[PDB]
RNA sequence: GAAGAGACAUAGAGGGUGUAGAAUAAGUGGGAGCUUCGGCGCCAGUGAAAUACCACUACCUUUAUAGUUUCUUUACUUAU
RNA sequence: GGUUCUUUGUAAAGUGCCUUCGAAGAGUCGAGUUGUUUGGGAAUGCAGCUCUAAGUGGGUGGUAAAUUCCAUCUAAAGCU
RNA sequence: UUGACCUCAAAUCAGGUAGGAGUACCCGCUGAACUUAAGCAUAUCAAUAAGCGGAGGAAAAGAAACCAACCGGGAUUGCCUUAGUAACGGCGAGUGAAGCGGCAAAAGCUCAAAUUUGAAAUCUGGUACCUUCGGUGCCCGAGUUGUAAUUUGGAGAGGG
């Protein structure tokens, strides 16, 4: 936030007049565009689902989130990707169920 | 996290209270029911509790509550619209367990006093815990009307072998705003304390006393 | 490199205008006069350490106890996490 | 209908259906190429015609829609292949008759 | 364009459509020779973003490489030394199968220069790669300043010296604390760190 | 692919021990009618339990459907 | 230096403000495991096999993990 | 019958190119043991010798998926230093970097992802003539399964 003027503590350091530089165009490298969202949605509906994605949707429908996330962590390599993949499969499940 | 959407449950109520009042009328008081079905839960081994949750308003203004205490509590009962028996009558009456059940069922619930904390469960308690309403001491200086009006809206979450614990939140005659806030807080607190939280509960039930079988979830 | 320090940004902009004042850019198709090549730009425009303070001024003692200040800064940082945790649990209790 | 690799066009019927553009799968990248002065075009499209051809375009679009876009939802559900060779098919229908 | 659809579609390798194409193609490649010229890239979008151009002087080859470990090629598994070097079977080549694929394609077409390469397919026995090559003698490349860099002799057999994308990955050429041993070239770093530096006026 | 059998989810289906209230009573509180019936529960007896109504079904398979796929042998042919 | 080609240009480049946008590399990242290697220590890089992503995403932040932030860059293509 | 297209061939077809040598230095792969540990197997020697493949006048690296935690630096390389330090190690013998700081030298950039679509605007080759490290016209071909122009994140594009 703002430096406290002394050498230790939470916001330690020298108080200086700040400038807030203009945002770099990088730092948006991971941003969904309208083109990418359209293309990914079309490819999703063309290609369908992977065998492990179908297993995950069955797991969500049957045992729930915890067991789905465990298998998703196994199939992917990490818990953060397991979670993101499972709320993704939740979205396909919800969209298929509604209407 | 509140999985239950108040935006949808409010219009579910707005399309159900009309059913229970205007299009299908019944002079007999209609009582709104709330049932919660579990998923992957074992009350036999897991912790079991008799939850109590006070609601903002009284569900039914015609309920029967009985106080045990001395003559003072007996006379104040008439100033609070409740009944009260003596002590020596039930001392000489404790022998028959079937009569204790017969006097149990006439009243929805019982409360006691502090002079009788150590003695009422010894004689009255055996056949009274079968109904499931544990009596509570009420003091002479403590307002009897205030205590009863506190316990009128209490919600008994008596966890037992059956996973469909039916408790009535209230009626349709009263306003809907408090009823919606009632069902939102009751479910939110119970799910909050649940060990697996939202994943524990499997079903949600909001019922009209004569309405058909409608499943919200 | 990014600018987040106004003092450094002003110093560099003053550096740039000062350099512009002391160069001659010969035209791409002019006469291009000789201008006595100076080998070092760095020696022409040396980097100066700014002035931190004045040589002398008034003693202002407010009884703060600078040592106490350092100790308390260390303690508040060391105990922020636990104190926020006890605050959060105390708030959530009943 | 004969582009290799088929990945280049395999999304085109879906894209045309999504965007409401009438399409026809037609025999011959060589045939498409000969109408654009190439050896192979792999795709051809009309974005506008003259008044003397607007009716012909409309009637042909109607027939092409009845054949490709109006069947897209059903065609998307049906797997090709699984056809047998001459000898296997013979030896299958003899055992269908025999037992 | 279509390349964005191709790029997204190629990432769905275990969908029905790509699984079917994969099985048909892997059979086709196995029937052909271990190394053979490809008439065109089977992944036009992937070839493009590696620098392929649809013009005279750009060549695609297809090569398959045997999968697995590098068995130490000693007689009867007899390593003659300490037990730490007795291993024969669980030993790994320090360059990838993609590097082996480029090296063999470059040897077959030593008149060309390997630009890059990409995966197209695998089965249990082989991995299948397509290698992008450029003709440095071809005028369409010798002109055209965007590609006549590959005409300089310093780019002879880049894949042999680890100068392609898989080469630099295998060599460890990357910035940061993770690549201290291999940033400027590990053997060059090892020499510099094991050199005794002596000055005229000794320090 | 199959004889197909599970198992999973996606709808319906029914019934059920002792006692006796007023009836083969497996679970809740509700407090008295919507109803062709004045039948049924109710302020009444009573049994562990109130009994119309299950809200879910505490419990199922006895059976039907497409979603799945544990298989268990079995067949297929195009990979090998 | 100097001599010419002198529509030798409506040809190219740059610059301000507003609005809408801003495509950015997949058997790759990453993970498990095996081997090797490193000062890199619950794993420094490399390589084989299995699994295999996302798009306010992804990598890194020298102790494994969950939750919450923050900082810092923008890989899987290339020349000097 | 015929004319394409795709793929695959043949020719002492037109024009080219690779090989081998040298290898001090350079880029990789493969890879020891003697030795030390007062024995010895991990370790050490050593990511070395030998062996294999590939370059140039230098090579490689190189314009951050960097370092940092600062009031922040700012491609790469090399030197002084960090430092025989953090760390690794029968935690034995031994081994062992990096950031910051001062210097030498300094230089920045290019594609893929975008409809030219009122016009493939792009290129090899053959041939003829010339001002011949090339140019111009003509023709055949390549190329839309995408060659030019336009943009590369520092941005930048479209429109006004
Ligand atoms: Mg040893
Ligand atoms: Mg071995
Ligand atoms: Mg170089
Ligand atoms: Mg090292
Ligand atoms: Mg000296
Ligand atoms: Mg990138
Ligand atoms: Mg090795
Ligand atoms: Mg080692
Ligand atoms: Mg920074
Ligand atoms: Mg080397
Ligand atoms: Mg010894
Ligand atoms: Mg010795
Ligand atoms: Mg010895
Ligand atoms: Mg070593
Ligand atoms: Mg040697
Ligand atoms: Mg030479
Ligand atoms: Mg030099
Ligand atoms: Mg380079
Ligand atoms: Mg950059
Ligand atoms: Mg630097
Ligand atoms: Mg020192
Ligand atoms: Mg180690
Ligand atoms: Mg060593
Ligand atoms: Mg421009």
């Amino acid at each position: 936030t703002v430096k406290t003027g002394i050498a230790i503590g939470l916001n330690k350091g020298k108080k200086v007049t700040s400038m807030t530089p203009a945002p770099k165009i990088s730092y948006k490298k991971g941003a969904a565009s309208n083109r990418t969202k359209f293309v990914r949605s079309l490819v999703r509906e063309i290609a369908g689902l992977s065998p492990y994605e179908r297993r995950l949707i069955d797991l969500i429908r049957n045992s729930g989130e915890k067991r789905a996330r465990k298998v998703a962590k196994k199939r992917l390599g990490s818990f953060t990707r397991a979670k993101a993949k499972v709320e993704e499969m939740n979205n396909i499940i919800a969209a298929s169920r509604r209407h | 996290m509140s999985k239950i959407t108040s935006s949808q449950v409010r219009e579910h109520v707005k399309e159900l209270l009309k059913y229970s009042n205007e299009t299908k009328k019944r002079n007999f008081l209609e009582t709104v029911e709330l049932q919660v079905g579990l998923k992957n839960y074992d009350p036999q081994r897991d912790k079991r509790f008799s939850g109590s949750l006070k609601l903002p308003n009284c569900p039914r203004p015609n309920m029967s509550i009985c106080i045990f205490g001395d003559a003072f509590d007996v006379d104040r009962a008439k100033s609070c619209g409740v009944d009260a028996m003596s002590v020596d009558d039930l001392k000489k009456l404790n022998k028959n367990k079937k009569l204790i059940k017969k006097l149990s069922k006439k009243y929805n619930a019982f409360i006691a006093s502090e002079v009788l904390i150590k003695q009422v469960p010894r004689l009255l308690g055996p056949q009274l815990s079968k109904a499931g309403k544990f009596p509570t001491p009420v003091s002479h200086n403590d307002d009897l009307y205030g205590k009863v009006t506190d316990v009128r809206s209490t919600i008994k979450f008596q966890l037992k072998k059956v996973l469909c614990l039916a408790v009535a939140v209230g009626n349709v005659e009263m306003e809907e705003d408090v009823l919606v806030n009632q069902i939102l807080m009751s479910v939110n607190f119970f799910v909050s304390l649940l060990k697996k939280n939202w994943q524990n509960v499997g079903s949600l039930v909001v019922k009209s006393s004569m309405g058909p079988a409608f499943r919200l979830y | 490199r990014q600018n987040r320090n106004q003092e450094i940004f002003d110093a560099n902009v003053q550096r740039l205008k000062e350099y512009q004042s002391k160069i001659i850019v010969f035209p791409r198709n002019g006469k291009a006069p000789e201008a006595e090549q100076v080998l070092s730009a760095a020696a022409t425009f040396p980097i100066a350490q700014p002035a931190t303070d004045v040589e002398a001024r008034a003693v202002q003692d407010n009884g703060e106890s600078a040592f106490r200040t350092l100790r308390l800064a260390r303690s508040e940082k060391k105990f922020r996490g636990i104190r926020e945790k006890r605050a959060r649990e105390k708030a959530e209790a009943e | 209908n004969d582009v290799d690799p088929i990945e280049l066009v395999v999304f085109l019927p879906a894209l045309c259906k999504k965007m409401g553009v009438p399409y026809a799968i037609v025999k011959g990248k060589a045939r498409l190429g000969t109408l654009v002065n190439q050896k192979t075009s792999a795709v051809a499209a009309l974005t506008e015609v003259r008044a003397e051809d607007e009716a012909a375009l409309a009637k042909l679009v109607s027939t092409i829609d009845a054949n490709f876009a109006d069947k897209y939802d059903e065609v998307k559900k049906h797997w090709g292949g699984g056809i047998l060779g001459n000898k296997a098919q013979a030896k299958m229908d003899k055992r269908a008759k025999n037992s | 364009g279509a390349y964005k659809y191709l790029e997204e579609l190629q990432r769905k390798k275990q969908s029905d459509v790509l699984r079917f194409l994969q099985r048909v193609r892997v059979w086709e490649y196995r029937q052909k020779n271990v190394i053979h010229r490809a008439a065109r890239p089977t992944r036009p979008d992937k070839a493009r973003r590696l620098g392929y151009k649809a013009k005279q002087g750009f060549v695609i080859y297809r090569v398959r490489v045997r999968r697995g470990n590098r068995k130490r090629p000693v007689p009867k598994g007899a390593t003659y030394g300490k037990p730490t070097n007795q291993g024969v079977n669980e030993l790994k080549y320090q360059r990838s199968l993609r590097a082996t694929a480029e090296e063999r394609v470059g040897r077959r077409a030593a008149n060309l220069r390997v630009l890059n390469s990409y995966w197209v397919n695998q089965d249990s026995t082989y991995k299948y790669f397509e290698v992008i090559l450029v003709d440095p003698q071809h005028k369409a490349i010798r002109r055209d300043a965007r590609y006549n860099w590959i005409c300089d002799p310093v780019h002879k057999h880049r894949e042999a010296r680890g100068l392609t994308a898989t080469g630099k990955k295998s060599r460890g050429i990357n910035k940061g604390h993770k690549f201290n041993n291999t940033k400027a070239g590990r053997r060059k770093t090892w020499k510099r760190q094991n050199t005794l530096s002596l000055w005229r006026y000794r320090k």
